[PDB]
C-alpha cells in the first residue's frame, strides 16, 4: 500500500502524501522570484475570476519583518498559516539577538517547521511553496521552499501553472545579464514573464502585482510597486508580447 | 403469463411514489401526446428499467 | 494507472500514455451545445452561460442537465425549450434538491 | 464508511453521526408540548412495561428552574448529562446577575453543551466522542416575550415553536397540530388538547400511570400535576369524545 | 487515550450498550421483592462447585451503607468497582451534608458512573446492572430500584434481572400485586424463596436471602433458615 | 430486475433503457396507506388507527403487510370472532419481525 | 431428541451391569455422557 | 493516523465477552500446573515449572514462588514477565498497609487490589490485561488461613483446594476425591505431589522441576513460618512420600 | 498487515519500515569518499547542479556541526537539515554540561540512539540520511564515524557512501593493503585532497570540475571547507602530480 | 474511501474531500446575498422556517455594533465562529483602543479553521459566512468559504441559487457603487437580488431579513414590518 499516511514509506523512496501535496501548488497561481543585484523583485499573477471583485485589495504578498517579501501559491489558508508562523520566528530572532532575521537564517527555521508535519501522521503535511527573499547584511538572497522541506539558492524561481513559460525566459534573463541586472529594470522583466506565463491562463484574465525589496530603490525595506511605475511595467510587457 | 389491460389504479397502489411519477413520464406522456415531444426535439422515452 | 503495477505500463505495452482531463470552462460550452443541437435550439439559450455555472462537469454530467431541461419543458407543456429550464436542470444533478432545515440550513 | 471518524462527512454534506441521533428521538416515547400565551402545558407518555413497574416515581418531566420547564424524549441516559448542566446554567445567572434567565438564553446554553463531540476538533474541551441522542422541549416563561416553547436538537440548534411533538408519535401528532393549533386556545383548552392527541399515539389505554401532565405558569411556577388531577382530566376527555 | 470504544451507530444505538445487556443476561439471577415493611434481595450463588470455602468467597449482595444494600448481575470484576465508588460517595454525604445517603441518591450515582463512559471515548461501558434497595433515614418506606449499564434507572414494585428474568417476572405478575405487597416480612421472604425455587433450585445452597428492615436493621438469613422456608413451600405445593 | 447487477451491458446501452428508477422501501406514513387498502377489504374495527400498526412496524414491504393481515385474521378466528381489532395486528407484527429478521 | 437418547443410554448401562432395576444414579451417568462435549468454561470466563 | 492502526482491542462481543480476556485464558493454559491445598494448619503451594533443562539452573530459581509479604506468598501460573509487575505492586501495597495501620494486610485486601488493576486495563487505555493466574497462600488472624485464585479478568474466588494453569480439570477431579477437612500440612504435602504426578507436563516429575513452599503455624508461639523448600529438601520429601 | 507500514516486528523479525529508509539515500545519487590522512581527514562529495537557475554555492551537503567536526550527508536534504540541527544542539550542550566540546565518537552515538527511538515510535518516521562525521580529535586522531538511518554506527579507516560506492571501496582497499596501515602517510593535508580526487576519478570514471566537487577538510583543531577557487588549485595540481 | 473519512490526508489530486463535502452544506443551505456601495454594506438573508408552528431562523447574527456575520451552512459551527470574532473584537478594544478591522478579522478566522483541518479528528467548518462591517477604510464585504479563504467584492452571494444573484449584481454593479449616502437604494436592490435566488419560495416580510451597517449607521437588523418598507 504505503500511501495511507506520510510515515508509511516505500522501497521506491516515495512519500506520497507529500508528492500529492505538490499538485495543489502546481495548480496554484503563477508566482516568480528574480534574484537581482540590489535585491529581489517578486511578482505574482492574480486571477480576476469576476467583475464583482475589488482590484488590488486581495493580496497573496504578506511582509515578514520589514524587509522580507513572501509570496506563495497552492492552498491560501495553509500558506497564510506558514507565513503567520514565520512572522513569529522573525519576532523571536529580533527579541533574542536584537536584529532583523537574516534571509539564510529565516529559511532554516521554516524548513524545520515544514519537516515536522511529514514526520507525523497525526498532523497533515503542507502543500504550498513560498518564495521569499530580501536584503540583509550578507547581501540579497532568494529562496524558494518546497512543501517537502527543501530549499536552495535560486537565480530565478517560479511555481504555479505557468512555471514552464516563466523559467524558460528566466534562463534567457540570466543570459541577457550573466553579471546580473538592476532591481529597477527587473520590474519590467517581471511584468514581461508574468504576461508570457498568462498564455497558460489565456482562458482567464489577470491583474499584475509586483513587489520588491531592494537596497537601491526601497533601501532594504519590502514595499509594493504601485502607481505610474506599475503602469510602466504593464505598458512595457504589452509591447513586447505584441 | 400474458394478461390484457388489468384494472388497477393509483388508489389501489398504496401511496404515490416518485417512481410512479417517473413511470407516468415514460408511459402516459408520449402515448397521450407525442406532439409535445416532437416540437421539443427531445426523443419520447419508451424504455424503463424497474429495480428494487 | 497509479493502482496498477508499472511493469505492464513501459514502452511496447502499451506505447502512448494519454491523459483525459475534465472539460474546461470553454469546452463545457461546446459539449452542451451539441447535446442541445439535437433538440429545438433558440436564441434564449446561451451555452456559455450554462458552462460557467456548471463546475467540474464531464459530458456524462453535462448530458443529464440537457435532457432534464426538456422534461420540465414537457411538463410545462412548452414546445420550445427556454434557457431557465437548463438552469433549473443543473441543480437536480447537484447535491441539493433540498430546501430542508434541520441543522444545515 | 462515513461514520468511522469522530466528526466526518458525508457525501450529502451534513454530519453523519448527528443524523442518526435525530432518527433516535423516534425511539423514545412521545413527548408533546403545546404552548399558548396563557401558559405552556407539557404532556409525556411515561410508558408502563409491567404492573410490577413503579411508574409514579418515573417521569420525563423535569424542572430546570421555577420559571423554566422541560420534557425530554429520546434516549434518556443522555438527557441526564444535559439536565444537570441546564440547572447549573440557570442558577449561574441568578448568582451573577440576581435575575431570572430567559427561556431562549437557557436553551442556547444547553445547545452549546450538545456540540462537544469529536476528539481533535475545535479549541474547546471535548468530552464526548459522539453527539447526544436526545431532544428536549424546553418550555418556560420570561417577562420579555411571555411564554415560550423551544425545541432543542442534539445537534446544538433550536427553533421556537407554538406546539411541537417529538418521539414515536411525532408525525401523527404533528399532523393534527398544524390544523388544530391557534392562539385562542386557553390553558385548559390546551390541557384537554394534549390528552386528545396523546390518545391517538397512545399504544396502551390512556390513563395516568402512563401519562403525566405538567404546566409552567408565571403565577404558580412550574407545577407537575398530581395523578389524581391527571386522572380527572382523562375521564373528562372520554366524555367530550362522546359529545361528538 | 481518547480513541472511541463507544461510538454512535446508524441504528441510533451504541453497539456496546446492547452487548452490555447480553452480558447481564448471562449473569446470575437476582430477584427483588419489597413488602410493606422490608426489602428482600435474594440471589443465585455459584456455590454448587466442590472444594470451595464460601466464607472467603465474595457474596452477591454487598452493603454500601447501613441501610442501603446493592446486588448485581453481570461481570463480577466490573461490579466491585461500582461497589467501591458507591461506598466512598456514601461517606462523603455524611461528611459535608450529614446523614447517610438516600437510596435514590445512590441509584443516580451508580447510573452516572455508567453514563460517563457511554458518552466519552477511550472507555467502554460496564456490563453490570444492579438492584439497589434499602430505606432512607427515619423512613419505613421500602425502596426498590434497578439501574442498568445504559445510564437509566427506574423504580419498581418488584423486579428481577440476570438469567431467566422474564420467567421470574411472569411468575411475579400472579404472585405479586401492585396494590398489595406481601403483608408480613415472612411472606415476602417466602415469596422470594419461591421465585428462586423455579430456576435456581438445588437446595438452599445456592439460594441466598438478605432482608433489610427499616432504619439500618440488616439481617442475613442463613441457609438453615432458608431450608425451613423451602420445605414449607414444597410440602404446601 | 431485482438487482441491476445481473443484467448485461449490451442491454444497458441507450434506447433499450431511457429511465432508471430505484424502488424505495416505503415510508411509515406510506405503510399506513399500503395497509389501508388491505384493512378496508377485511371486516375490521371502525375507527381503527392504521398509523398505529405502521408506527410499530419498522420498514417492511407491502407484501409483508398483506401477510400480517391474513395472520391477524387467524388469531381472530381462534377467539371466535370474525371482526378484527387493532389488537390482532399488534400480534401479527410481532410474529413477523422476530420470525424474518434472523434469517430470510 | 437428547431426552430420547438419555433414556436409551440408561437402559444400556443397566443391561451392562446385569441388574434388572434402573436407578436414579444410573441416569446421572447417562447425563454425563450426553452433555460431555458441550462443556463451556468461557461461561466463567465472562462471569469470573 | 493514530486511529488507523487501532482495531478496538478491548470491547465486548455480541455475547458480552471481552476478546482479550478470552485470549488470555488460552495463554495461561500454556503455562505449567500450580496447585494450592488449604490444610487446617497451613497452606501448601506446589508448582511444576514450565521449563526444565540440564543446563538450566533451577537450584536458585524461585520463578513461580514469590513472597509478597511475610505472611502472604504466591504461586504463579501464566506469563512470568507479566506477573513480575503485579508482584512488585503487591509488595508496595502490603508495605503501604503496614505503614498506615501498623497491622499486617489481610489476604482479602491484597487480592482485591490486584484484581482492580486487571479490570481497569480492559476498562480504559486499550491496554492488554495481565495474563496470569495466581494462587495466594495467606495467613491472617481473622479468617485464619485463606486460599484464593485470581483470573486475568480481575476477579477472585475463595477455595479449599484448587488448581490453575495447565491440567486444571484433571487436578481438580483428583482433589475432589481425596480432599478432607481433617487433613494436616503433612497430608497435604503428600496429596499435592501425587496430583502433580498424574498431571505431569512431560513424562516425568522431578524434584529439580518442583517448586514447593508451605506456610505453617507449627512455628513456636502460634507464629507462622514461610518455608520455601530447596530442590534437595524437596528431594528428601520425594523419597518420604514415595514418588521416588 | 501493518508490519511494513509501521515499525513493529514481522514474522521474519526484520523491520521493513527501517529497510525503506536505506532505499532512499541512494536515490539522490550523491557519492562521497572520505579518507584519513596522517594529520587530517578529507571528505569530498558530489555537488551536481544541472540548472542555470539554481545557485550552486547554496547547494551544499557539508554542514559544520562543530568548529572542528564536519558532517557530510548522503540522502534527502529535509532530513539532512533536521539531523544537522539536532546534532549542533547536542554538541553545544556537551560543552555546556561537561566543559568540553562533544567528541566525534559520541556525537555519532547520540544521533544513532535518536534514530533507534525514531524507529521505536510507530508514528515517528526516522530521518532517512546517512551521516558521515569527519574530524580530527586529540584523543582519537583523524577519525571517521558513519551513522546510518537505523541507528548503527562504527569507526572507519576510510569509507564511501552512494550508489557507486563499491567502486570507491576497491581503490581504498588497494591503498591500505599496500601501505599496511589504516591511514594515508601524507603529512600535507592538501595532497590528501589531491589523492582523494584521483581515486574519485578512478572509481566512478567521471572527470570532475570545481562545481561538481565540494571539499571539507578537518585539520587539527579546525574544520574548514575549500571554495571552488581553492578546489580548482587542486584540480590543476593533479596535472602537476 | 481513505481520503474522504480522514481529515489528515492527501488525496491523489492534492485535495481534501472533507472540504468539498463541507461546501455541499452551502448548496443545501439557505441563501444570503450581500452587496455594498462604499458607504454602506448590506446583508439580505432569506430566513426559512421548519413549519407553520415553527419560527423562522435568524440567519444574521449581530457580532458588534459595526460588524455582523450571516450563516448559510452548518448552524452549530456558526456558534463557534461567532464567539471567536467577538473575543478578538474585545481584544482590539482592550489592547489597541480600536475597532477590529474587517480585513484583519478575516485572516484570523482563516487560520482558526486551518489548524483543525491540519489536525486529525478535526473538521472543516461547513458554515459559510458573509461578513460585513464598516471600518476606517470604508465598507467591506467578505466571503468566507469552508476552506477559510476570504475574498473582497462589491457584491457576492452564497447559498442555493447564488448564480442568479451574482448575475443581477454584475448588471447593476456600477449603479449601486456610485449610489452613496442613500442606504435605502442599496437595500431595495438587495431584495431584488435575492428575488433571483427564489424558485417559487416567494418573498414575504417574515422571510425577508435585512441588516446594514453604515458610516453613520450601527449594525442593525430590520425584520417584521421594518422590512415592509422595502416590500
Amino acid at each position: 500500500g504505503y500511501d495511507l499516511s506520510n510515515s508509511v514509506f516505500s522501497p521506491d523512496g516515495r512519500n506520497f502524501q507529500v508528492e500529492y501535496a505538490v499538485k495543489a501548488v502546481e495548480n496554484g497561481t503563477t508566482s516568480i522570484g528574480i534574484k537581482c543585484n540590489d535585491g529581489v523583485v517578486f511578482a505574482v499573477e492574480k486571477l480576476i475570476t469576476s467583475k464583482l471583485l475589488v482590484p488590488q485589495k486581495n493580496v497573496k504578498i504578506q511582509v515578514v519583518d520589514r524587509h522580507i517579501g513572501c509570496v506563495y501559491s497552492g492552498l491560501i489558508p495553509d500558506g497564510r498559516h506558514l507565513v503567520n508562523r514565520g512572522r513569529e520566528e522573525a519576532a523571536s530572532f529580533k527579541k533574542l539577538y536584537k536584529t532583523p532575521i537574516p534571509i539564510p537564517a529565516f529559511a532554516d527555521r521554516l524548513g524545520q517547521y515544514v519537516q515536522a508535519h511529514t514526520l507525523y501522521n497525526s498532523v497533515r503535511p503542507f502543500g504550498v511553496s513560498t518564495i521569499f527573499g530580501g536584503v540583509d547584511k550578507n547581501g540579497a538572497h532568494l529562496y524558494m521552499l518546497e512543501p517537502s522541506g527543501s530549499y536552495w539558492g535560486y537565480k530565478g524561481a517560479a511555481t504555479g501553472k505557468g512555471r514552464q513559460s516563466a523559467k524558460a525566459e528566466l534562463e534567457k534573463l540570466v543570459d541577457h545579464h550573466p553579471e546580473g541586472l538592476s532591481a529597477r529594470e527587473a520590474v519590467k522583466q517581471a511584468a514581461k514573464i508574468i504576461y508570457l506565463a498568462h498564455e497558460d491562463n489565456k482562458e482567464k484574465d489577470f491583474e499584475l502585482e509586483i513587489s520588491w525589496c531592494s537596497l537601491s530603490e526601497t533601501n532594504g525595506l519590502h514595499k509594493f510597486v504601485k502607481g505610474d511605475l506599475l503602469q510602466e511595467a504593464i505598458d512595457f510587457a504589452q509591447k513586447e508580447i505584441n | 403469463t400474458v394478461e390484457e389491460k388489468p384494472d388497477v389504479t393509483y388508489s389501489d397502489v398504496g401511496g404515490c411514489k416518485d417512481q410512479i411519477e417517473k413511470l407516468r413520464e415514460v408511459v402516459e406522456l408520449p402515448l397521450l401526446s407525442p406532439e409535445r415531444f416532437a416540437t421539443l426535439g427531445i426523443d419520447p422515452p419508451k424504455g424503463i428499467l424497474l429495480y428494487g | 494507472v497509479d493502482v496498477l503495477d508499472p511493469a505492464l505500463l513501459r514502452s511496447g505495452r502499451l506505447d502512448r500514455k494519454i491523459e483525459f482531463p475534465l472539460p474546461s470552462e470553454d469546452s463545457r460550452a461546446q459539449i452542451l451545445q451539441i447535446h442541445s443541437r439535437k433538440m429545438t435550439t433558440d436564441d434564449d439559450i446561451n451555452w456559455q452561460e450554462l458552462a460557467r455555472s456548471t463546475d467540474e462537469f464531464n459530458g456524462a454530467q453535462l448530458k443529464a442537465v440537457t435532457v432534464e431541461a426538456g422534461m420540465i419543458a414537457l411538463r410545462n407543456g412548452q414546445s420550445s425549450v427556454k434557457h431557465e429550464d437548463f438552469v433549473e436542470g443543473i441543480s437536480e444533478v447537484q447535491a441539493r434538491k433540498s430546501k430542508s432545515v434541520s441543522f444545515y440550513a | 464508511e462515513y461514520d468511522r471518524g469522530v466528526s466526518t462527512f458525508s457525501p450529502e454534506g451534513r454530519l453523519f453521526q448527528v443524523e442518526y441521533s435525530l432518527e433516535a428521538i423516534k425511539l423514545g416515547s412521545t413527548a408533546i408540548g403545546i404552548a399558548t400565551k396563557e401558559g405552556v402545558v407539557l404532556g409525556v407518555e411515561k410508558r408502563a412495561t409491567s404492573p410490577l413497574l413503579e411508574s409514579d416515581s418515573i417521569e420525563k418531566i423535569v424542572e430546570i428552574d421555577r420559571h423554566i420547564g422541560c420534557a425530554m424524549s429520546g434516549l434518556t441516559a443522555d438527557a441526564r448529562s444535559m439536565i444537570e448542566h441546564a440547572r447549573t446554567a440557570a442558577v449561574t445567572h441568578n448568582l451573577y446577575y440576581d435575575e431570572d434567565i430567559n427561556v431562549e438564553s437557557l436553551t442556547q446554553s444547553v445547545c452549546d453543551l450538545a456540540l462537544r463531540f469529536g476528539e481533535g476538533a475545535s479549541g474547546e474541551e471535548r468530552l464526548m466522542s459522539r453527539p447526544f441522542g436526545v431532544a428536549l422541549l424546553i418550555a418556560g416563561h420570561d417577562a420579555d416575550d411571555g411564554y415560550q416553547l423551544f425545541h432543542a436538537e442534539p445537534s446544538g440548534t433550536f427553533y421556537r415553536y407554538n406546539a411541537k411533538a417529538i418521539g414515536s408519535g411525532s408525525e401523527g401528532a404533528q399532523a393534527e397540530l398544524l390544523n388544530e393549533w391557534h392562539s385562542s386556545l386557553t390553558l385548559k383548552e390546551a390541557e384537554l388538547l394534549v390528552l386528545k392527541i396523546l390518545k391517538q399515539v397512545m399504544e396502551e389505554k390512556l390513563d395516568e400511570n402512563n401519562a403525566q401532565l405538567s404546566c409552567i405558569t408565571k403565577q404558580d411556577g412550574f407545577k407537575i400535576y398530581d395523578n389524581e388531577k391527571t386522572a380527572e382530566l382523562i375521564k373528562e376527555l372520554k366524555e367530550k369524545e362522546a359529545a361528538e | 487515550y481518547d480513541r472511541a470504544l463507544s461510538i454512535f451507530s446508524p441504528d441510533g444505538h451504541i453497539f456496546q450498550v446492547e452487548y452490555a445487556l447480553e452480558a447481564v443476561k448471562r449473569g446470575t439471577c437476582a430477584v427483588g421483592v419489597k413488602g410493606k415493611n422490608c426489602v428482600v434481595l435474594g440471589c443465585e450463588r455459584r456455590s454448587t462447585l466442590k472444594l470451595q470455602d464460601t466464607r472467603i468467597t465474595p457474596s452477591k449482595v454487598s452493603k454500601i451503607d447501613s441501610h442501603v444494600v446493592l446486588s448485581f448481575s453481570g461481570l463480577n470484576a466490573d461490579s466491585r468497582i461500582l461497589i467501591e465508588k458507591a461506598r466512598v460517595e456514601a461517606q462523603s454525604h455524611r461528611l459535608t451534608l450529614e446523614d447517610p445517603v438516600t437510596v435514590e441518591y445512590l441509584t443516580r450515582y451508580v447510573a452516572g458512573v455508567q453514563q460517563r463512559y457511554t458518552q466519552s471515548g477511550g472507555v467502554r461501558p460496564f456490563g453490570v446492572s444492579t438492584l439497589i434497595a434499602g430505606f432512607d433515614p427515619r423512613d419505613d418506606e421500602p425502596k426498590l430500584y434497578q439501574t442498568e449499564p445504559s445510564g437509566i434507572y427506574s423504580s419498581w414494585s418488584a423486579q428481577t434481572i440476570g438469567r431467566n428474568s422474564k420467567t421470574v417476572r411472569e411468575f411475579l405478575e400472579k404472585n405479586y400485586d401492585r396494590k398489595e405487597p406481601p403483608a408480613t416480612v415472612e411472606e415476602c421472604v417466602k415469596l422470594t424463596v419461591r421465585s428462586l425455587l423455579e430456576v435456581v433450585q438445588t437446595g438452599a445452597k445456592n439460594i441466598e436471602i438478605t432482608v433489610v428492615k427499616p432504619d439500618s436493621d440488616i439481617v442475613a438469613l442463613s441457609s438453615e433458615e432458608i431450608n425451613q422456608y423451602v420445605t414449607q413451600i414444597e410440602q404446601e405445593k | 430486475t431485482n438487482r441491476p447487477n445481473t443484467l448485461d451491458p449490451a442491454l444497458l446501452r441507450p434506447g433499450r433503457i431511457d429511465r432508471k428508477v430505484e424502488f424505495s422501501l416505503p415510508d411509515l406514513e406510506g405503510r399506513a396507506n399500503i395497509f389501508r387498502i388491505h384493512s378496508k377489504s377485511m371486516s375490521v374495527e371502525r375507527g381503527i388507527r392504521w398509523e398505529l400498526i405502521s408506527r410499530l412496524c419498522p420498514n417492511s414491504t407491502g407484501a409483508e403487510l398483506r401477510s400480517v393481515c391474513t395472520e391477524a385474521g387467524m388469531f381472530a378466528i381462534r377467539a371466535r370472532r370474525k371482526v378484527a381489532t387493532e389488537k390482532d395486528f399488534l400480534k401479527a407484527v410481532d410474529k413477523v419481525i422476530s420470525g424474518y429478521k434472523k434469517f430470510s | 431428541a437428547d431426552i430420547q437418547a438419555m433414556c436409551t443410554e440408561a437402559g444400556l448401562l443397566a443391561l451392562r451391569e446385569r441388574r434388572m432395576q434402573v436407578t436414579a444414579e444410573d441416569f446421572k451417568q447417562a447425563k454425563e455422557r450426553v452433555m460431555k462435549n458441550k462443556v463451556e468454561e468461557n461461561l466463567e470466563g465472562l462471569y469470573l | 493516523g493514530s486511529r488507523r492502526y487501532d482495531s478496538r482491542t478491548t470491547i465486548f462481543s455480541p455475547e458480552g465477552r471481552l476478546y482479550q480476556v478470552e485470549y488470555a485464558l488460552e495463554s495461561i493454559s500454556h503455562a505449567g500446573t500450580a496447585i494450592g491445598i488449604m490444610a487446617s494448619d497451613g497452606i501448601v503451594l506446589a508448582a511444576e515449572r514450565k521449563v526444565t533443562s540440564t543446563l538450566l539452573e533451577q537450584d536458585t530459581s524461585t520463578e513461580k514462588l514469590y513472597k509478597l509479604n511475610d505472611k502472604i506468598a504466591v504461586a504463579v501460573a501464566g506469563l512470568t514477565a507479566d506477573a513480575e509487575i503485579l508482584i512488585n505492586t503487591a509488595r508496595i501495597h502490603a508495605q503501604n498497609y503496614l505503614k498506615t495501620y501498623n497491622e499486617d494486610i489481610p489476604v482479602e485486601i491484597l487480592v482485591r487490589r490486584l484484581s482492580d488493576i486487571k479490570q481497569g486495563y480492559t476498562q480504559h487505555g486499550g491496554l492488554r490485561p495481565f495474563g496470569v493466574s495466581f494462587i495466594y497462600a495467606g495467613y491472617d488472624d481473622r479468617y485464619g488461613y485463606q486460599l484464593y485464585t485470581s483470573n486475568p479478568s480481575g476477579n477472585y474466588t475463595g477455595w479449599k483446594a484448587i488448581s490453575v494453569g495447565a491440567n486444571t480439570s484433571a487436578a481438580q477431579t483428583l482433589l475432589q476425591m481425596d480432599y478432607k477437612d481433617d487433613m494436616k500440612v503433612d497430608d497435604a504435602i503428600e496429596l499435592a505431589l501425587k496430583t502433580l504426578s498424574k498431571t505431569t507436563d512431560s513424562s516425568a516429575l522431578t524434584y529439580d522441576r518442583l517448586e514447593f513452599a508451605t506456610i505453617r503455624k507449627g512455628a513456636n508461639d502460634g507464629e507462622v513460618y514461610q518455608k520455601i523448600f530447596k530442590p534437595q529438601e524437596i528431594k528428601d520429601i520425594l523419597v518420604k512420600t514415595g514418588i521416588t | 498487515g501493518y508490519d511494513r507500514h509501521i515499525t513493529i516486528f514481522s514474522p521474519e523479525g526484520r523491520l521493513y519500515q527501517v529497510e525503506y529508509a536505506f532505499k532512499a539515500t541512494n536515490q539522490t545519487n550523491i557519492n562521497s569518499l572520505a579518507v584519513r590522512g596522517k594529520d587530517c581527514t578529507v571528505v569530498i562529495s558530489q555537488k551536481k547542479v544541472p540548472d542555470k537557475l539554481l545557485d550552486p554555492t547554496t547547494v551544499s551537503y557539508i554542514f559544520c556541526i562543530s568548529r572542528t567536526i564536519g558532517m557530510v550527508v548522503n540522502g534527502p536534504i529535509p532530513d539532512a537539515r533536521n539531523a544537522a540541527l539536532r546534532a549542533k544542539a547536542e554538541a553545544a550542550e556537551f560543552r555546556y554540561k561537561y566543559g568540553y566540546d562533544m567528541p566525534c565518537d559520541v556525537l555519532a552515538k547520540r544521533m544513532a540512539n535518536l534514530s533507534q527511538i525514531y524507529t521505536q515510535r510507530a508514528y515517528m518516521r526516522p530521518l532517512g540520511v546517512i551521516l558521515t562525521f569527519v574530524s580530527v580529535d586529540e584523543e582519537l586522531g583523524p577519525s571517521i564515524y558513519k551513522t546510518d538511518p537505523a541507528g548503527y554506527y562504527v569507526g572507519y579507516k576510510a569509507t564511501a557512501t552512494g550508489p557507486k560506492q563499491q567502486e570507491i571501496t576497491t581503490n581504498l582497499e588497494n591503498h591500505f593493503k599496500k601501505s599496511k596501515i589504516d591511514h594515508i602517510n601524507e603529512e600535507s593535508w592538501e595532497k590528501v585532497v589531491e589523492f582523494a580526487i584521483t581515486h574519485m576519478i578512478d572509481a566512478l570514471g567521471t572527470e570532475f570540475s570545481k562545481n561538481d566537487l565540494e571539499v571539507g577538510v578537518a585539520t587539527k583543531d579546525k574544520f574548514f571547507t575549500l571554495s571552488a577557487e581553492n578546489i580548482e588549485e587542486r584540480l590543476v595540481a593533479i596535472a602537476e602530480q | 474511501n481513505n481520503y474522504d473519512g480522514d481529515t489528515v490526508t492527501f488525496s491523489p489530486t492534492g485535495r481534501l474531500f472533507q472540504v468539498e463535502y463541507a461546501l455541499e452544506a452551502i448548496k443545501q443551505g439557505s441563501v444570503t446575498v450581500g452587496l455594498r456601495s462604499n458607504t454602506h454594506a448590506v446583508l439580505v438573508a432569506l430566513k426559512r422556517n421548519a413549519d407553520e408552528l415553527s419560527s423562522y431562523q435568524k440567519k444574521i447574527i449581530k457580532c458588534d455594533e459595526h460588524m455582523g456575520l450571516s450563516l448559510a451552512g452548518l448552524a452549530p459551527d456558526a456558534r463557534v465562529l461567532s464567539n471567536y470574532l467577538r473575543q478578538q473584537c474585545n481584544y482590539s478594544s482592550l489592547v489597541f483602543n480600536r475597532k477590529l478591522a474587517v480585513e484583519r478579522a478575516g485572516h484570523l478566522l482563516c487560520d482558526k479553521a486551518q489548524k483543525n483541518t491540519q489536525s486529525y479528528g478535526g473538521r472543516p467548518y461547513g458554515v459559510g459566512l458573509l461578513i460585513i462591517g464598516y471600518d476606517k477604510s470604508g465598507a467591506h464585504l467578505l466571503e468566507f468559504q469552508p476552506s477559510g479563504n476570504v475574498t473582497e467584492l462589491y457584491g457576492t452571494a452564497i447559498g442555493a441559487r447564488s448564480q442568479g444573484a451574482k448575475t443581477y449584481l454584475e448588471r447593476t454593479l456600477d449603479t449601486f457603487i456610485k449610489i452613496d449616502g442613500n442606504p435605502d437604494e442599496l437595500i431595495k436592490a438587495g431584495v431584488e437580488a435575492i428575488s433571483q435566488s427564489l424558485r417559487d419560495e416567494s418573498l414575504t416580510v417574515d422571510n425577508l431579513s435585512i441588516a446594514i451597517v453604515g458610516k453613520d449607521t450601527p449594525f442593525t437588523i430590520y425584520d417584521g414590518e421594518a422590512v415592509a418598507k422595502y416590500i
